[PDB]
């Protein structure tokens, strides 16, 4: 529908195709420490300053293992795989910040959009 | 919404270059896009795989199994003119 197209001059960080729970839809996700690494501002200041950005969080084990059914990543560039389970008795997480276009230009990426039928 | 799956593609140009969109995309949306960041007509601007002209109606996505199936991000694809 109305396409849009992410471009920079830079590499772009990776983002994941992600259902973050059973009640919605797939959708696109940075890891939040990629973002802030990024950004070089703290997760405080980050969601105070920009409170309407989606951050939720992920069992580790569970974003590998949606991150391990992706035809698009090769295996190297997959985060973690099927064999890295969590240690007994833990609960080992990922902060997810959800893909979105003022998400896009905070990281200096200009946005364009296409709608001319497909 | 943005919300299938993302390609990442590195547009080289032949004699921001860094692009993300959907799997569901077109060549000649990208060529708009690119069109508009050059400031030029979209008759004048070429996507290219391996220097062979993309036909307009193929999705990044077909682009990807055909010419990049298995193969590291970016998708690396020229642009001409």
């Amino acid at each position: 529908d109305d396409f849009m197209f992410e471009l920079s001059d830079k590499p772009l960080l990776p983002c994941y195709n992600l259902q973050v729970s059973v009640s919605r839809g797939p959708c696109n996700w940075f890891l939040f420490s990629d973002v802030l690494k990024r950004l070089k501002l703290s997760s405080r200041i980050f969601q105070a300053r920009f409170p309407h950005f989606e951050i939720t969080t992920m069992p580790k084990a569970e974003f590998y293992r949606q991150v391990a059914s992706s035809q698009l990543l090769t295996p190297a560039e997959r985060p973690g795989g099927l064999d890295d389970r969590s240690p007994p008795g833990s609960s080992e997480t990922v902060e997810l910040v959800r893909y979105e276009p003022d998400l896009l230009r905070l990281l200096g990426s200009e946005v364009e959009f296409q709608s001319c039928n497909s | 919404q943005g919300t299938r799956e993302q390609l990442n593609l590195c547009l080289e140009r032949l004699s921001n270059k860094y692009v993300r969109c959907s799997v569901r995309a077109e060549v000649r949306h990208l060529r708009r896009v690119l069109c508009h960041r050059l400031m030029l007509n979209p008759q004048h601007v070429q996507l290219l795989f391996d220097n062979e002209v993309l036909p307009d109606h193929m999705t990044m996505k077909q682009i990807w199994l055909s010419r990049w199936f298995g193969k590291p991000s970016p998708l690396l694809l020229q642009y001409s003119v």
